[PDB]
């Protein structure tokens, strides 16, 4: 699904505690990487969920 | 603006992927973008995950081997990981959507 650069931070948010399917995941590094806030990131997915 | 496409896309994929719905605010949320972390920030956040985790070594002995390798967008992911804990709700709807994708 998600190639070795990726594959690696999956890993680390994986052994650091928190489980999200690999093809979100995939986005939030892609939204990341166009240079979103992290902080935004959050926001957007927290409004997202419930 | 092919910039803006991407957004959009990534946007678009995520109310499909997390199963969601006005979406026009992630974007104008999202388009604020403008760059700078700090040294404590990816330290605070750091300790934090490390309280919260089992097994809070492999992720300090990956977070090393990982930042040696200057790998993109490190310090930035493990500030998202760390506000993510905070909220339990929406780490738990995350923890969920991954069992429905199973």
């Amino acid at each position: 699904v998600l190639n070795p650069e990726e594959a690696e931070l999956y890993e680390l948010t994986q052994a650091a505690g928190i489980v999200i399917d690999q093809e979100v995941f995939k986005i939030l590094v892609d939204l990341l990487k166009m240079n979103v806030a992290p902080l935004a990131v959050f926001q957007m997915l927290k409004s997202m969920c419930a | 603006s092919m910039s803006e496409f991407r957004i959009h896309h990534d946007v678009n994929e995520l109310i499909s992927l997390l199963h969601v719905f006005g979406a026009d605010v992630y974007i104008d949320l999202l388009q604020k973008n403008r760059t700078v972390t700090t040294s404590v920030s990816t330290h605070s956040a750091k300790v934090k995950i490390a309280e919260f985790s089992r097994t809070p070594d492999d992720f300090l002995k990956k977070y090393e081997e990982l930042k040696s390798k200057n790998t993109r967008n490190l310090d930035p992911l493990v500030y998202l990981l760390s506000k993510l804990i905070e909220d339990k709700e929406t780490l738990q709807y995350l923890q969920q959507n991954a069992k429905d994708k199973a």
